[PDB]
Parts: structure tokens; sequence; C-alpha cells
């Protein structure tokens, strides 16, 4: 369960400054190791490349056959983010790392698929070389996660909140209409670093109430009355602050641009 | 030296979740898919899935790093 | 590394186990050397499940690296005690073993995980007498809307033998009952040579259930009609067992998986609260 999992104890961080400091430390450590010059990359360029390759991992999981369950994709993305918290894209190429993350996520989430199908999903000699690289980097990826493999996703909390709304929120006539926009906002949240700062239940509730707001339906009574937060207004204020911070985090997200990404790919290929 | 049962105390940092046997009375099961007789034969009920979904929905909702 | 190899403990189909000592805390532990697929899926399952669990009656994964899995060192297992003849198993000892097993299983089921490999040699004992579940290489998380060939055949529940795909905690609970039987008779309860033979011995010992005892029995894909037996009443099976113990055994052996008692309900029975209480772990018998 999340409330005593390793994700809550070790991979949920106080603020974005912690993540920026960790990434800067990783880049500085790689630079110090390499020194003992414009070839190196700045931390923000590393962030842009990481966003681009997380997008590539998303499309790879979307194309994958047999169809990948959503939990596998979420676990793989979480693995990518966790790995590149403490590691530089210059030491390890994200192109191999994302495939290794998908491989390890399929193994962990009990999506039993043999290696030949996995490589066949890749667009034969290149497939064999990619498989060999995944074999080489699997144990490294496991070590960089500190042997913390269970990833708690917000999809099941989303379903549980939908059930609770269907049961004890009659004034909202049909919670099913709060599904498309809620899922889209959940994806947008997944694009940001909210997975390393907030609990899956908080993310799910934020998506649900964002979808409600887009539809014009206010559900402050659901938190106050149905969720029994009238007993503690401080907890309600904390939850509202967390949700507002999540919405602002989604608002300020900057998608990578094609030209900047192409220049960064050239630079990174030079580093390799 | 007699034994006395005491329930497990695990802080979940979230709203209270109704008991498994109470789910049918409260009306949750009307919004979860019914268990097939094949599933019921092996001991799987829709109440288990509903309880798991509610527990994950309410887990850690009131916790901050 | 951090551990000095002290002794060779045993072998396995998936790994080899060594008794070692770490010098940072100078403590005795057990290292499990894992022997185009990649990292072994059983070892990955054990790693992913034992890191999320922490309970006194569940084996602790102290450390792992590259792959060797470091666990706490356990002197013996319940099978060694059972198969021993010098040791006598008083009812207090059986109560203590059952209590520790059920506490560990209650914690495990609370986190929506089925052990699925419960048997006496998978219940490890330490020097202080603490019993811990181990061998989490077949464990899995349940409750989400599964192969039927799980659990050792002597400890497999009838629904699994009838090829049930979806199940719950009952597949563990039935095994506990068998373990309890093994603690009373000092011999396996249902030693069948095959799935059909195991079902036959089950229905000989307990009787052939009807739709009253199992409403949807015939819906299981691997269900075939068996001969009718009356089944030996439980009190002749276990001559030296009080009525509360008979009640617990009957609860653990109900044919209906839903009606079969859970770990929590089993712990709440009068058997565990009646006199005499469980023997303290510090004085449990040692082989
Ligand atoms: N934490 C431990 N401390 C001490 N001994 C252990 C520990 N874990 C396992 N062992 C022992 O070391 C050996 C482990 O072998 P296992 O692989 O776990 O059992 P196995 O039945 O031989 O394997 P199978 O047939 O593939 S299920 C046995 O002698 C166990 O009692
Ligand atoms: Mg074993």
């Amino acid at each position: 369960m999340y409330h005593n999992s390793s994700q809550k104890r070790h991979w949920t961080f106080s603020s974005e400054e912690q993540l920026a400091r960790l990434r800067a430390d990783a880049n500085r450590k790689f630079r110090c190791k390499a020194v003992a010059d414009p070839v190196f990359l700045e931390p923000h360029e590393e962030m842009t490349l990481c966003k681009y390759y997380e997008k590539r991992l998303l499309e790879f999981c979307s194309v994958f056959k047999p169809a990948m369950p959503r939990s596998v994709v979420g676990t793989a993305c979480m693995y990518f983010k966790r790995f590149y918290l403490n590691n530089s894209v210059m030491e390890y190429h994200p192109r191999i790392i994302m495939l290794t993350c998908a491989f390890l996520a399929c193994k962990v989430d009990e999506f039993n698929v043999s290696s030949p199908q996995f490589v066949g999903n890749l667009r034969p000699l290149g497939q064999e070389k990619a498989l060999e690289q995944i074999l080489e980097y699997e144990l490294l990826l496991i070590q960089q996660l500190n042997f913390h493999l269970i990833v708690h996703n917000p999809y099941r909390p989303f379903e549980g909140f939908l059930i609770d709304l269907k049961t004890r929120y009659p004034i909202l006539e049909n919670p099913e209409i709060l599904r498309k926009t809620a899922d889209d906002f959940l994806n947008r949240i997944a694009l940001t670093d909210a997975y390393l700062l907030y609990t899956p239940s908080q993310i799910a509730l934020t998506a649900i109430l964002s979808s409600a707001s887009r539809a014009g339906i206010t559900m402050e009574s659901y938190l106050s009355e149905s969720l029994m937060l009238k007993e503690n207004r401080t907890c309600l204020s904390q939850l509202l602050d967390i949700m507002k911070s999540m919405r602002n985090l989604v608002k300020k997200y900057e998608p990578p641009r094609s030209e900047e990404v192409a220049v960064l790919k050239q630079k990174l290929e030079r580093c390799h | 030296a007699l034994y006395e049962y005491q329930p497990l105390q695990i802080e979940t940092y979230g709203p209270h979740v109704p008991e498994l046997e109470m789910l049918g009375r409260l009306g949750y099961l009307n919004h979860v898919r019914a268990a097939s007789p094949q599933d019921l034969a092996g001991g799987y009920t829709s109440s288990l899935a509903c309880h798991r979904a509610l527990q994950d929905a309410f887990s850690g909702l009131f916790w901050q790093p | 590394k951090r551990y000095e190899k002290l002794d060779f403990l045993g072998e396995g189909q998936f790994a080899t186990v060594y008794k070692a000592r770490d010098k940072n805390t100078n403590q005795i532990v057990a290292i499990k050397k894992i022997k185009k697929d990649g990292i072994n899926r059983t070892a990955l399952r054990e790693i992913k499940l034992l890191q999320e669990l922490s309970h006194p009656n569940i084996i602790g994964l102290l450390d792992a690296f590259g792959i060797s899995l470091v666990f706490d060192f356990m002197e013996t297992n319940l099978e060694v005690i059972i198969k021993d003849n010098s040791l006598v198993l008083t009812p207090s000892h059986i109560k203590a073993y059952m209590l520790m097993t059920l506490q560990g299983l209650e914690y495990l089921h609370q986190h929506w995980i089925l052990h699925r490999d419960l048997k006496p040699n998978n219940l490890l004992l330490d020097e202080n007498g603490v019993l811990k579940l181990a061998d989490f290489g077949l464990a899995k998380s349940f409750g989400s809307p599964y192969t039927h060939q799980v659990v050792t055949r002597w400890y497999r529940a009838p629904e699994l033998l009838f090829g049930a795909r979806m199940y719950g905690v009952g597949v563990d609970m039935w095994a506990v009952g068998c373990i309890l039987a093994e603690l009373l008779l000092r011999v396996p309860f249902l030693p069948g040579d095959s799935d059909l033979d195991q079902l036959t011995r089950i229905f000989e010992t307990l009787g052939t259930p009807t739709e009253e005892q199992w409403p949807d029995m015939c819906s299981l894909p691997d269900y075939v009609t068996f001969k009718s037996f009356p089944g030996i009443p439980l009190h002749h099976i276990f001559s030296a067992a009080g009525d509360d113990l008979l009640d617990l055994i009957q609860g653990l052996f109900l044919f209906n998986p839903c009606a079969r008692i859970t770990a929590t309900q089993a712990l709440k029975m009068k058997y565990f609260s009646n006199r005499p209480g469980p023997t303290p772990g510090c004085q449990l018998p040692r082989p």
C-alpha cells in the first residue's frame, strides 16, 4: 500500500528545488568524473532531452503489442524519472534507458512477454544489438532505483474516487462525464514532475476536481462533507493548497521544441 | 500468558474506508462489475475489488513530505 | 564486499544460499546467489515484494546488490521440527506456531498479497523462536478484477485443483489448515500423487461437497464429478484435540472459498484466547 511503501519513504520530495539540486549534483558529478569545454550539457538541456525521451517512451508503449496495461506504462515512466534524478544523460543514453525501463516495468508488473516480442516491437540485427544493450543496462537501472520497484500509479485511486462519487455524491448526477477531461489532465500531470512531489491519490483528486471545474460543477461539499473535512479546516486548506500547486505546476510546463531538441540530440550524440 | 487479539494499527493518512462486509449495504457494489459465477466459485467477489479501489483512493490523501 | 562467506547452507532450483557475516554490524545473515530473458523473474518478484513489507513474522530483505539477496539468518524451519521425532509438540507449541503464522498472513493479506507457497519448510524459525514466512517467489497481489498451477500439491486448495483462475485469501488459508494438520499428526495430511489423486484424498478425508456447501462448484473449467464419500468426521481424525481446535480446523477447511475463514477471523476464534496460552518463543523446541 502507498501509505507505507518505498515510494512515499524515499521517492516523494519536498519541493521542486530538491529535484533541481539533485539533477545539478548529478551533472556536476559527471563533469568532475569526466574532467579527471562546450561538449558538456547544462542541466536544463538535460531536462529538455529527458522530456523528449519520456515522450518517445510514451509513444513506444502506445505502439507496443501485445497491448500494454496502463500500470506498465506508468511504472516505466516513473522509472525513467527516478533514474534521471541522480544520473546524467551524458553518462547513459536515454534511448537505451527508456527501453530498459519498459523491459523492467514489464517484468515487475507481471506483463509476461518474451524478449523476442519486445525487440520485435522495435522498428533484426539492430533488434539484437538493442536487446544486448537492454541486458547490459537492466541491472544498472535496478541498482539506480535502490531496489525499489513497486510504483504506485493514480489510475486505481482515480477509479476508487469515481466509485465514491457515484455512491455518496448524489448532487453530481453522473460522475462518468468527468472521465475524458479528467484523464487528459491526468496525462498532462504525468508529463510534469508531480509524480515525484505528490501522492497518487492527491493527483487523482486534483484531476477529478479540475475536470469538474472545466464542466462548471463545484464539489467543495464533497471534500467538506462527504470526505469529513469539516472536522479539520486546516487539512482542507492543506489539500486545497496541494491541488492549487499541482494545477500551477501543470500550467507552467514547457513542452520541448523541435529545433532546440534537434540541437540537443546533436550535442548528446557528440558526447557519446 | 493468554493471547488477546488486537487489530492491526496502520496509519493510512486519509479518509476512513468502510468495512468490506458493509460495502453492499452502503450501495458501493451497484457501481462495480458483478462477479461471474466462475469467479465466485474460486472465491473472488466484486466487494474485494471495490474495497481495494477505495483503499487506494483514500491512501495518503492527507500526507505531506 | 561487505559479507564474508562463512558456510554453505543449501541449494535450490533458482539460487544457492550461504551463511555469511557482515563486518559493518558483524551480524549473521543469509546471502542468496541467484543462479536472453534477463534478471530472473522469481528474484525480481521477491525483491519487489519484500521491500514493500515490514512485519516481525515476515522475512526481512536486509540488503541486495549485484544479484545476491541478503536476508536475516534463520536456524531451522517448521518442517524440520515436524519431521523430528525427539521433539514433542505440546498444544501450546502448536498454538504459538499457528499464532505467528496467522499474524504474518494477516499482515500480508492486509496489503493485498497472496503468499501462494505456504508449507512447513517455507516457515522459517530463528534462534529466538520467531516464525517468519519466506519463499516469496510465487507470491502475487490480488484484488484486481492467475495460473491455477500454484501451491504445492499436498497443500493446494480444492478450487485451485478445479482450475480456478481468480481466487482470494482462501488459497493461503487452506494451506494453513494443512499445516495445522501436519502439526497434529506429524505427517502430511493429504499426500496425493496427482491432481485427481489429491482431490480424491480430499473428498475421502472431508467428504464430497454439494451445491449447498459450494454454490458454483460446477462452473469451474476443470470440474469433474467425483464419487460420493461421507468423509471421516474431524474428531476421529484428530483424537487429541479440543473442541475449539476442531472449530478452527473446520473453519480452515470449508469447501466454499468465500465462507472459509480469513486470517483475521481465525485469530479472533476462542481457540487462541483459551487456556493454555501460546508457548513463549524463547522456549519453543529446538531440533
Ligand atoms: N533466510 C535464511 N536463513 C537461513 N537459511 C535459509 C534462509 N532462507 C533459506 N534458507 C535455507 O537455505 C536453503 C534455501 O533453499 P530454498 O531454495 O529456499 O528451498 P528449495 O525447496 O530447495 O527450493 P525450490 O525446490 O526451487 S522451492 C534451505 O536449506 C533453507 O532452509
Ligand atoms: Mg522453499
